[PDB]
């Protein structure tokens, strides 16, 4: 395909040139249709600056890059690759996942004085969600939290979940926001400020921590020391820093795609009027009409020592979909003998 | 050879 | 949703009907609906009757859907599919053999034993019959030492 | 084939 | 789940009042965690929880 | 609602009317909702035909049909066009209000039937 | 066709031709009786600079720009097209959908300091309202509110819009009003001032939130810095920062066309007198006499966890239009055995 | 053909 | 190839 | 053979 | 062509 990308120089023109390649591999998948989650496994292998990339068993099979160019100070790379968009695959019969993004804290305040940057997590935590919601492929974001998840009380990340609607909770603390001078003395001094972050998202069915990965990148701070920043402007998010915590939040939803996309979605029961039930899943979620589902009875436990676990008991009763909603929808239990085992809070996956 | 993603998991 | 008739746990009630050396007779009233019935005789061989009597009686002949159902406050448990059985029209629903005995069995694990047919009476709609298990233990307990001192002979 | 490079709503700017 | 907290705390009457709702209920039904608390299942349902929650705290 | 010892299943419903019906008129019953339950639909359950000098009368299954529909906290409804009324469309129906314990001491006293007549 | 697109160059020639090419193209589609909602969608594949753009399943197939000028520091283009008016569709035979326009807040009142414009919400506000009524092709408008529609309180949502009349009502948040100033030794310092906005539209039948998209633009400041603008002058509106708000309010009704259009309207049953009922649409929501018309009992519940669920039962009742007034209508029941079960607030939609 | 270029009510301004 | 705007759809 | 160089996740810088 | 005026109306 035709893509160019499009990445600046930090420190060196290796990372820049594969951030580019990075960027110009992520459009050619998106515009192919080929899914985003199998891209992340791909960047480890393309630490190597070969001119030529060859790869087994994925949607890509050669990469050749033909231009290289460092253009306005920042490195422009234009690529041709063969993008096979596999009709199979672990993740495009399941219904889309809806993710809480909760409250994401910096850790040392003492780090973001240059700048005042104190709500750079909240706004940060905003840049994350609307990537979830309008750039991933399997989620759906319900908003975002003021309140910290932990791993110690399993019971209110449940709880939470339960009232807000979503099945993950994703919150993560900012660990470094410190900057080093370097100083020429022919030009002026550079700041190459550091931003590291540690995300890590919870099931909210049973508040069980599924996800945990580190970030960190360095950019360079392109304004006075003694200015001020606002997290909000389009100033901070336009410059060399604001690229980067872009990039973070892309690495961020690429990583979720990589690892939570193929786990079996489980849509729960709302509320069960007789023989119908309705479902927390609708229309702008991929349910479709006829489709078969086969309820789990979920038992999660606390156990003695306070540490969350799952127990889920298997169900002779399976559902079909009657109406659909944009939000919601109905099931039809096709046992009708066995409809009243139904309770509110057991779970349903799609029938292949 | 890439790692391929994570499979197809329930609970 | 449907007609479902079961003794709410403030109204459930156990009681031992006939308590003789010849027969023992143990009744769950079904509130709006009628009584389940236990009765054991004296005979050389194990037998147990359960007999379903409504009030209004049968309109027709249907397949009736024996489950053990779990109750409301068991969260997380399934129902357990026990048989099939026919109830015959102007006659009392009659349950033998092995499956009268799981049914107490039922009972005595907290399960409510749920018989499910289409009702004549009822627009030939589906109703489900519970028994409930609430205040069951002692009475079973009543119930087995009647059996124990059953008359060993018809 | 050409891939095409029409922008998108942006994230926060 | 629902908890019963003792307002006077004993180990004793702990397991008696697991034992009434078990007598009442089924077995399996309510167990005394520590001296003070008693855990007893209960249905999803919050409509159903009050009217099951009523039934059990009347018990003698 | 009569029941009568017999051998077999028997009620008769009988709409008796202080005015008596003018003329032979197809009737519908359908089960209405009541005011207070919103967002349920009515249920067609049959057509009649009500006689003229005659009180109005459904019988067999329909009958506990009534009875059941009364038991779910509905409305059964029958609507003809009344010969007193210059022809115009009029609806009865029998309230599901304080049903429920004159329908168990009903459901007794079949119980305690003659099994013969 | 012939038409001129004008847009003014605020960073980048490509831009302002873009917003040129896409002024062109709205008049031309409106001149034509093309549905706008179509529109939205083309924007995308016209980011390339290509002298001729080609396009499948869609009004227009080929776009040819033959005229691009400078004059007066603003891009004029002339282009002719061939634009294929469809009869049919899925937003010509419904009727329209009453929409109120709700408060849009300024989230940081210290980006609005410079030219003190705290009411650019309100202002804003009251542009969007007229946009609404007097461009849409879908839509009417039945004034602003001074509440705050948030998704935590659907009872609210819902009681607003029975208050109002609206079926959808939209609201957002303006986060960027932040400026940055470049410098030249030649000439003035030249400000360029953010404009960004979160629009959010929550139904009113069951406050569920059904649309939801952000805005960001860039335009010139010209003003003073220490000069007060007032926000309902036309010197705030003509100037380039009042012509990009403005291009913004276009492409928020674009984009509520291009979402909500095809969904399908639902009048609601105002007052029942005996065999007839009154529809909350009339004359002028596009309602003709003879229009036969499917009811449907609507029944929207919060469920246990404190959020809103949508289920209708189907009925059996189908209703004639008999007489028409300009904002309301009477229906007449076909099954008047059926007329009981019919009570205020039940919905129903045209039968086609 | 050739689309008119009429002007219309203003918005705002 | 462009995207076509939402079907008609209903609730 | 030729093992690779790419790098991972910082340990903590 | 130029747009008619509304036609007649009642209520």
């Amino acid at each position: 395909y035709e893509v160019t990308g499009v990445a600046t120089i930090v420190s060196s023109e290796e990372t820049a040139r594969l951030h580019a390649l990075e960027d110009a591999l992520f459009k050619a998948v998106n515009f192919s249709g080929a899914d985003i989650g199998s891209i992340s496994n791909l960047m480890p292998l393309l630490e190597e600056s070969r001119n030529e990339y060859q790869f087994t068993n994925h949607e890509v099979r050669y990469i050749l890059v033909e231009s290289e160019r460092k253009r306005r100070g920042k490195v422009e790379v234009k690529i041709r690759v063969d993008i096979y968009p596999s009709a199979t695959g672990c993740h495009t019969d399941q219904y889309k996942k809806t993710i809480l993004v909760g409250n994401i804290e910096v850790a040392s305040p003492q780090q973001a004085v240059m700048g005042q940057i104190y709500q750079v997590g909240d706004d940060f935590s905003r840049v994350v969600n609307r990537q979830l919601d309008q750039t991933s492929r399997s989620f759906v974001s319900v908003g975002t939290t003021d309140y910290s998840i932990s791993s110690n009380y399993p019971a209110r990340t449940q709880m939470i979940a339960q009232d807000n609607g979503a099945q993950y909770i994703i919150g993560g603390v900012i660990t470094d926001l410190t900057a080093t001078v370097e100083s020429q003395l022919l030009q002026d001094d550079i700041i190459n400020r550091q931003f590291a972050l540690e995300m890590k998202v919870f099931d909210g069915k049973t508040g069980h921590e599924v996800f945990n990965k580190a970030y960190r990148e360095v950019a360079r701070w392109p304004f006075a020391k003694t200015s001020q920043v606002d997290t909000r402007s389009a100033r901070f998010w336009a410059s060399t820093y604001g690229e980067m915590m872009l990039r973070v939040s892309r690495n961020i939803m690429l990583d979720l795609e990589s690892e939570l996309s193929c786990k079996i979605t489980l849509p729960e029961v709302v509320a069960v009027f007789g023989n119908t039930v309705t479902m927390d899943l609708g229309r702008m979620h991929g349910v479709k009409e006829g489709d078969k589902l086969q309820l789990w009875h979920t038992a999660s436990f606390i156990d003695q020592n306070g540490l969350p676990r799952n127990k889920v008991s298997q169900s002779e009763i399976t559902l079909t979909v009657s109406r659909i909603y944009e939000h919601e929808a109905e099931l039809t239990i096709d046992q009708p003998n066995l409809a009243s085992s139904v309770q509110i809070g057991d779970v349903m996956n799609k029938i292949l | 050879q890439v790692p391929e993603k994570r499979q197809q998991t329930l609970f | 949703m449907g007609k479902r008739y079961v003794a709410t746990p403030q109204q459930s009630q156990w009681e031992m009907v006939v308590n003789t050396p010849l027969e023992c007779q143990l009744v769950h009233p079904i509130p709006s609906f009628g009584d389940a019935v236990f009765s054991s005789r004296a005979n050389k061989k194990i037998n147990l009757d359960f007999e379903l009597k409504m009030r209004r009686p049968m309109g027709e002949t249907r397949n009736v859907s024996l489950i053990s159902m779990p109750p409301p406050w068991r969260p997380g448990e399934h129902a357990d599919r026990i048989t099939n059985l026919k109830f015959f029209k102007q006659f009392d629903g009659y349950v033998g053999g092995q499956t009268a005995w799981g049914i107490l069995s039922e009972l005595e694990k907290g399960r409510y034993p749920t018989f499910s047919y289409q009702d004549w009476q009822s627009r030939d709609q589906r109703i489900e019959v519970a028994l409930s298990s609430v205040l069951f233990q002692n009475k079973y307990n009543a119930f087995s030492d009647c059996i124990s001192n059953l008359l060993k002979y018809s | 084939c050409a891939m095409l490079e029409p922008i998108e709503t942006d994230e926060v700017t | 789940y629902i908890t019963f907290n003792l307002l006077e705390s004993d180990f004793t009457t702990a397991q008696r009042m697991a034992d009434a709702v078990n007598n009442f209920l089924g077995p399996q039904m309510a167990s005394a965690v520590d001296a003070t608390s008693v855990r007893v299942r209960a249905p999803r349902d919050v409509s159903q929880r009050v009217a099951f929650l009523s039934a059990i705290e009347n018990l003698e």
